């Protein structure tokens, strides 16, 4: 079988109030992100053995990227953090494709939440780095999502001849 | 009242009776707890001497 690479999972964002004007955009130069879920297990001891009682779900979310020059979406995220508005998040997997009624769609998951951290540490010898954390309401939903052509490929050059370009 | 003897004092005598216990847990078969004895005559007697 074949292992699954971690470079095939990307993230998309969109501010909630602009859901009728634009499609979700992709943040550039992503390095890693972490997604975790957990439940609190409460144990009660009886004469037969421990019995576990489970609690609600807690989400732990984080992201990391490199700030690019001329990118205006970081300003949108900063304004959303300042004014405390809702943000949508998509987690799209590029290694899975749909079969019957979703031919050009990938498996994904849908979240909404706020922004609760915004940090950056510029040093004298490295590149600028950005770290974001979220607080998520409710329970994430499952389905299939659409990726445009320019957000799913990498650009490279092709063969060229040895004559002057006209 | 009854007589109470302790092994680390082999030459003493006590007077008292059981008063109350402490709550025990019902989730185990090895239990540690305690109970209280109430002595109203507070003195510790010795052997009897006839002279």
């Amino acid at each position: 079988a074949e292992a699954k690479k971690g470079i095939d999972v990307i993230l998309l964002y969109r501010v909630l109030k602009n859901e009728a004007k634009e499609a979700a955009w992709k943040m550039a130069f992503q390095t890693e992100h972490s997604n975790g879920k957990s439940r609190d297990a409460d144990s009660t001891a009886t004469k037969d053995g421990p019995i576990q009682n489970m609690a609600a779900i807690e989400y732990d979310f984080s992201a990391t990227s490199i700030v690019a020059v001329g990118d205006k979406h970081i300003d949108e995220l900063d304004d959303a953090f300042d004014n405390s508005e809702l943000v949508e998040i998509w987690e799209i997997d590029k290694a899975e494709k749909g079969t019957d009624k979703d031919v050009d769609k990938y498996k994904a998951t849908y979240f909404q939440g706020y922004v609760s951290s915004f940090s950056k540490t510029p040093n004298s010898e490295d590149a600028l780095e950005l770290e974001i954390e979220f607080a998520i309401n409710g329970i994430g939903q499952k389905g299939y999502a659409t990726l445009t052509t320019d957000q799913a490929e990498v650009v490279s050059y092709v063969f060229k001849d040895t004559v002057k370009v006209e | 009242d009854v007589a109470i003897y302790f092994e680390d004092e082999p030459t003493t005598l006590y007077y008292g009776r059981y008063q109350s216990a402490e709550s025990v847990d019902g989730s185990s078969n090895s239990i540690i707890s305690s109970f209280t004895i109430f002595c109203s005559d507070p003195y510790k007697y010795g052997s009897q001497i006839v002279s």
